[PDB]
């Protein structure tokens, strides 16, 4: 199936760069021109650039024009956004973006397949990943407290991957401090209690932070 | 150079319009218009685009009751869902070529009108042993399923309110169009043991629910 | 200059009908059973009036010319015929040349010959050609009629008598003027009548914005020929991307090589198969240019198809052999019109500018670009309609033919001198240029061996 997997967000400082890639598996890349989309959360979308299927038209947004440099490595089947003299209106959740196949020699259309997007996050204050704690039963509900990280986002499994109905993980709450905290509730039956094991899966990639936690009764 | 509605609401098997409007001293009548789908927690899905009758085109899979045409007079695209069904609450953005750039329009959230109460799903927890033992101490309440999106969360300990420490974030919108939200009321040890019990209380269209957590 | 001196057009000019008239002998009035029953009238009126018998002569709708032929050698001692078969004319779903009267046209002209009739044919239109600007073109097909009835003058003079133009609907002109129009009196023999007077068809010397290409750039018949010519001028003038379309596309002859030579000249080319007819196949095609490089003019170079053989003209053979220049351009029409085109170009040929010998296959399809061009301005759209001279180099067999008409004053003009003109044409929005390299000391006793014209009574070159 179509795919792009994104790599390359995180914290970046004011001023300084960050280049963004985009790997496309499932189709023949070099016959697809490729966009860059962002947008600040909460916010609209906001076109980035693209860039035709053989790399000889690119065309930016007035917003990003002289800062940004769209490119692709048809060989490597990988599309990259170099970023720079970023600043915080540039905070965003950055997408990849697939236009539909090349027809004519010269020419771009509208994405028809968008990749998960990844977080760029502009700004002075440091990487710090988070600690995560048991929330224990007390139908049963039971969780994983993920507290104080910066900045987003944390993923949250359950028995690495194998759990997933009634599975809850709830958007973070932004502190004063300006750490980050979020908690996932899986709602299981009270009887399997006793013998059915539970672990959390915490994961804040741009910290490396990587945690399993056990959840058991009290 | 492209506006759109910010909401847009319809019952449930109606024929929602929204539009996408063009700045005045350009003719919509050339401009290829694409429309995308956003969900909660999704990127965006590509629905189809228009640009007359001569030039449209429906977007892989996408089911028929999404449709385009152009309003000449309102100088605007239009994107058409009938028989709108609560799967297709969402924000839509319509885009297009201007100059030397795409451009997207501002975004129109859709609610589907009449749908029923669903009253909050609240958990509370207390702090952790292991939180505890690294001398912090978070209680956590987590609201979900709850519908329309507006809470309200008060702390109360030993019947007093309890103004500091206390963390609450906005509704947000689950994928099954209810919505949550989450509290959390942090606290040194010290001040755990003190008090006798806390609660959370929830309140969500008048009416108001409790849960409770001891250290005993 | 050479370019200046390219430069012709039509026009309309006030003329004189002729001197009072009085006919003798029986006149026909052929028309549908269904049709035209008021002109009909007016016109038998207007025919008795001025002392001639008129009876009536039904022809059905796409008739043969052999039991057409078999009548007309029955009613014994005819004067004249004036044909209504293009008065009153529904326009059903068709292809534009599909046209019944075009078709009977035709076959009663070979009728009236295969009977040996002795008399010339006079034919009516509506409202199909413009004396100006304001007015219209109704349907740009009957323009067809004008273009074959041109030839058919040149190559039997005594069957043809002329072509009168009258405003749809109305009977009052022709009423006034039919007599003296038939009776001959000035050599007129391309007539328009309008409420306010008679004009007569003319050729005409034609003496800060400049047009660029942008976008994407299409050329139909655009690998091989004068469309491959367009081609390369447009790669010179800097089009951002050249569509080439054609039957064969890729695969037609050169056009790997056509595509080398336009990338070298600048411009980034692409070529695909595409049959103009298919008005699904042609939506498809423009549907796939992309956002950044719209569609911004049309260049409709598509040929006449000829396969080789001399059979009779028939309003089918020409329906058949004109459909990707005459459908095409009305493809492409419909399709363009809700896009902000700088130009669109239909290469038009002096086949229907003035005509020859041996081309009455080729000006109807090309009158009907003439008609569909004015029609567009008339509603607001751009339109250019070319009527070109012969081309050096690219295209054109060598043989007795292309021999015959340099031999009669007509030049090849090279490719470079024509696209000036064409640019020229562009730059001043001109609807009907002619472009062509005319000696006028040969041409005009060649045009007028067995037949006076009046058509270039304004060209001073022509005295
Ligand atoms: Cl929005």
């Amino acid at each position: 199936e179509v795919q792009l997997v994104q790599s390359g967000g995180g914290v970046v400082q004011p001023g300084r760069s960050l280049r963004l890639s985009c790997a496309a598996s499932g189709f023949t890349f070099s016959s697809y021109a490729m966009h860059w989309v962002r947008q600040a959360p909460g916010k609209g979308l906001e076109w980035v650039a693209v860039i035709s299927y053989d790399g000889s038209n690119k065309y930016y947004a007035d917003s990003v024009k002289g800062r940004f440099t769209i490119s692709r490595d048809n060989s490597k089947n990988t599309l990259y956004l170099q970023m720079n003299s970023l600043r915080a209106e540039d905070t965003a959740v950055y997408y990849c973006a697939r236009a539909p196949i090349q027809v004519m020699v010269r020419g771009v259309m509208a994405p028809d397949y968008w990749g998960q997007g990844t977080l760029v996050t502009v700004s002075s204050a440091s990487t710090k990943g988070p600690s995560v704690f048991p929330l224990a039963p007390s139908t049963a509900a039971l969780g994983c407290l993920v507290k104080d990280y910066f900045p987003e986002p944390v993923t949250v499994s359950w028995n690495s991957g194998a759990l997933t109905s009634g599975v809850h993980t709830f958007p973070a709450v932004l502190q004063s401090s300006g750490l980050y905290s979020l908690s996932s509730v899986v709602t299981v039956p009270s009887s399997s209690l006793g013998t059915q094991t539970y672990i959390c899966n915490v994961n804040h990639k741009p910290s490396n932070t990587k945690v399993d936690k056990k959840v058991e009764p009290k | 150079v492209l506006t759109q509605p910010s909401s847009l609401s319809a019952s449930p098997g109606a024929s929602a319009s929204l539009t996408c409007t063009l700045r005045s001293g350009i003719n919509v009548g050339t401009y290829r218009i694409y429309w995308y789908q956003q969900k909660p927690g999704s990127p965006p899905q590509y629905l189809l685009r228009y640009k007359s009758d001569s030039d449209k085109q429906q977007g892989s899979g996408v089911p028929s009751r999404f449709s385009g045409s152009k309003d000449a007079s309102a100088n605007a695209g239009i994107l058409l869902i009938s028989g709108l069904q609560s799967e297709d609450e969402a924000d839509y953005y319509c885009m297009t070529w201007h100059s030397s750039a795409y451009v997207f329009g501002t975004g129109t959230k859709v609610t589907v009108l009449g749908q029923p109460k669903a009253n909050p799903t609240v958990t509370l927890f207390p702090p952790s042993s292991e939180e505890l033992q690294a001398n912090k101490a978070t209680l956590v309440c987590l609201i979900s399923d709850f519908y329309p999106g507006a809470v309200t969360v008060a702390w109360k300990a030993d019947g007093s309110p309890v103004k500091a420490g206390v963390e609450t974030t906005k509704p947000s919108k689950q994928s099954n169009n209810k919505y949550a939200a989450s509290s959390y009321l942090s606290l040194t040890p010290e001040q755990w043991k003190s008090h006798r019990s806390y609660s959370c209380q929830v309140t969500h269209e008048g009416s108001t629910v409790e849960k409770t957590v001891a250290p005993t | 200059d050479e370019v200046s001196a390219l430069r012709y057009r039509i026009e309309w000019r006030p003329t004189g009908a002729g001197e009072p008239a009085r006919l003798d002998g029986t006149w026909l009035v052929a028309k549908y059973a269904g049709t035209a029953d008021e002109t009909s009238t007016a016109a038998r009126e207007a025919l008795e009036s001025a002392g001639a018998r008129v009876r009536e002569l039904v022809v059905d709708a796409r008739c043969g010319r052999d039991e057409l032929a078999e009548r007309l050698r029955s009613v014994g001692e005819v004067a004249g015929v004036l044909s209504l078969l293009a008065v009153d004319e529904a326009e059903p779903e068709e292809a534009p040349l599909a046209l019944a009267s075009l078709a009977d046209t035709l076959s009663l002209v070979q009728a009236m010959v295969s009977a040996e009739l002795g008399c010339p044919l006079w034919t009516v239109t509506e409202s199909a050609v413009a004396t100006g600007p304001f007015e219209r073109v109704r349907n740009a097909a009957h323009g067809a009629l004008w273009g074959v009835g041109r030839v058919i003058a040149l190559e039997n003079p005594a069957v043809w008598g002329g072509l009168v133009d009258v405003p749809a609907g109305s009977v009052a002109e022709l009423a006034r003027h039919l007599a003296a129009v038939v009776s001959g009196g000035a050599g007129e023999d391309q007539l328009a009548l309008r409420a306010d007077g008679v004009y007569g068809r003319r050729w005409v010397r034609a003496a800060d914005d400049e047009w660029k290409p942008t976008g994407t750039v299409l050329v139909t018949g655009g690998t091989g020929g004068v469309g491959g010519q367009i081609a390369r001028w447009l790669a010179r003038r800097g089009a951002p991307h050249l569509l080439l379309v054609s039957r064969s596309g890729p695969d037609a002859d050169g056009a790997g090589e056509l595509v080398a030579e336009l990338e070298a000249l600048g411009a980034r080319t692409t070529v695909a198969a595409c049959d103009v007819t298919d008005r699904e196949s042609v939506r498809e095609l423009l549907g796939g240019i992309g956002d950044d490089v719209p569609l911004s003019a049309v260049f409709h170079a598509a040929a006449t198809l000829d396969d080789g053989t001399v059979d009779t003209l028939t309003g089918e053979r020409i329906e058949r052999a004109s459909r990707a220049k005459v459908l095409g351009a009305r493809n492409l029409h419909e399709l363009t019109r809700e896009l902000d085109l700088t130009a669109f170009v239909l290469f038009s040929s002096f086949a229907s500018a003035f005509g020859a010998p041996g081309l009455g296959g080729y000006a109807p399809g090309n009158a009907y670009l003439d008609g569909l061009a004015q029609q567009r301005r008339s509603d607001g759209l751009p339109a250019t309609a070319v009527a070109w001279g012969t081309w050096a180099g690219s295209g054109m067999a060598e043989g007795p033919v292309a021999d015959r008409f340099r031999r009669h004053g007509v030049i090849e003009m090279p490719p470079e001198t024509a696209c000036r003109a064409l640019q020229n044409a562009l730059d001043r929005a001109e609807v009907c240029p002619i472009v062509i390299d005319v000696r006028w000391d040969r041409f005009l006793l060649a045009y007028t061996a067995q037949r006076p014209t009046r058509l270039f009574d304004e060209i001073d070159d022509a005295r």
